[PDB]
């Protein structure tokens, strides 16, 4: 838990699920393997800037 | 936007123009999705007919990157007053898809809670629009951005000459010459995260512009979440 320790250590969304911390990410990205990271699934992902 | 930096290349993508058929910048909007634009219900009053711009950072040297899109729908909030400024939200269905490129491209949508607990508890969050460099000036002809931090709600309602309801905030400074003005209404304001941008306010109003002892009045985009999904499905 502690979602409020450091986002949870998630690179975005951060919900406690009564015991531990549970990440998600926006439409557009999917969660990573370690369960906290969000990785793009397009070469557009909201959120970033374009460069 | 009084003040600020300019928007270099690639660091505004999800910002839009609305133009009025004379083809002039009137107000701002966000990006949200290929097909959907955030905006300013109050905008929805500056202008008979009107089309929403993206890609474009100098409105008279046309970089050639720029694409202009035509609104099938405009879907304004109900319960929105011009009277008191509650409400102050729209969401825009474009006619064809917006191809996302280098300066055109979409901000998140976030989370209700997580936004309010982690976005809006941020010490700062950015503005931007073509709008005015004073409060007598003329309308801008770069994209500006400027980082407004968050303000105390209490100081807020203090400073503020009207009632700043449940869906609005305050952002900007107390008296340092910065904040946003006329022409970029229903601009966005979004919060940054670990290099990712978030929508979190719609441009919506001030009193003057830069006031020594006002700040700059945003519609609360997270007291809005589950409308704009609503509209999303064009309802
Ligand atoms: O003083 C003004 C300034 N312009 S403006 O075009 O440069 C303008 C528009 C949007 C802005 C958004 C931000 Cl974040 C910062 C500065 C802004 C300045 C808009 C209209 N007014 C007049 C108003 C008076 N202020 O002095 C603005 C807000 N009002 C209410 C009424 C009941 N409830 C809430 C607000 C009524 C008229
Ligand atoms: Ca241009």
């Amino acid at each position: 838990k502690l979602c409020s320790l450091d986002n949870g250590d998630c690179d975005q969304f951060c919900h406690e699920e009564q015991n531990s911390v549970v990440c998600s990410c926006a439409r557009g990205y999917t969660l990573a393997d370690n369960g906290k990271a969000c990785i793009p699934t397009g070469p557009y992902p909201c959120g970033k800037q374009t460069l | 936007i009084v003040g600020g930096q300019e928007c270099k290349d690639g660091e505004c993508p999800w910002q839009a123009l609305l133009i009025n058929e004379e083809n002039e910048g009137f107000c701002g909007g966000t990006i949200l999705s290929e097909f959907y634009i955030l905006t300013a219900a109050h905008c929805l009053y500056q202008a008979k007919r009107f089309k929403v711009r993206v890609g474009d950072r100098n409105t008279e040297q046309e970089e050639g990157g720029e694409a202009v899109h035509e609104v099938e729908v405009v879907i304004k909030h109900n319960r929105f007053t011009k009277e008191t400024y509650d409400f102050d939200i729209a969401v825009l269905r474009l006619k064809t898809p917006i191809t996302f490129r280098m300066n055109v491209a979409p901000a998140c949508l976030p989370e209700r809670d997580w936004a309010e607990s982690t976005l809006m508890t941020q010490k700062t969050g950015i503005v931007s629009g073509f709008g005015r460099t004073h409060e007598k000036g003329r309308q801008s002809t770069r994209l500006k951005m400027l980082e407004v931090p968050y303000v105390d709600r209490n100081s807020c309602k203090l400073s503020s000459s009207f009632i700043i309801t449940q869906n609005m905030f305050c952002a900007g400074y107390d008296t340092k010459q910065e904040d946003a003005c006329q022409g970029d209404s229903g601009g966005p304001h979004v919060t940054r995260f670990k290099d990712t941008y978030f929508v979190t306010g719609i441009v919506s109003w001030g009193e003057g512009c830069a006031r020594k002892g006002k700040y700059g009045i945003y519609t609360k985009v997270t007291a809005f979440l589950k409308w704009i999904d609503r509209s999303m499905k064009t309802r």
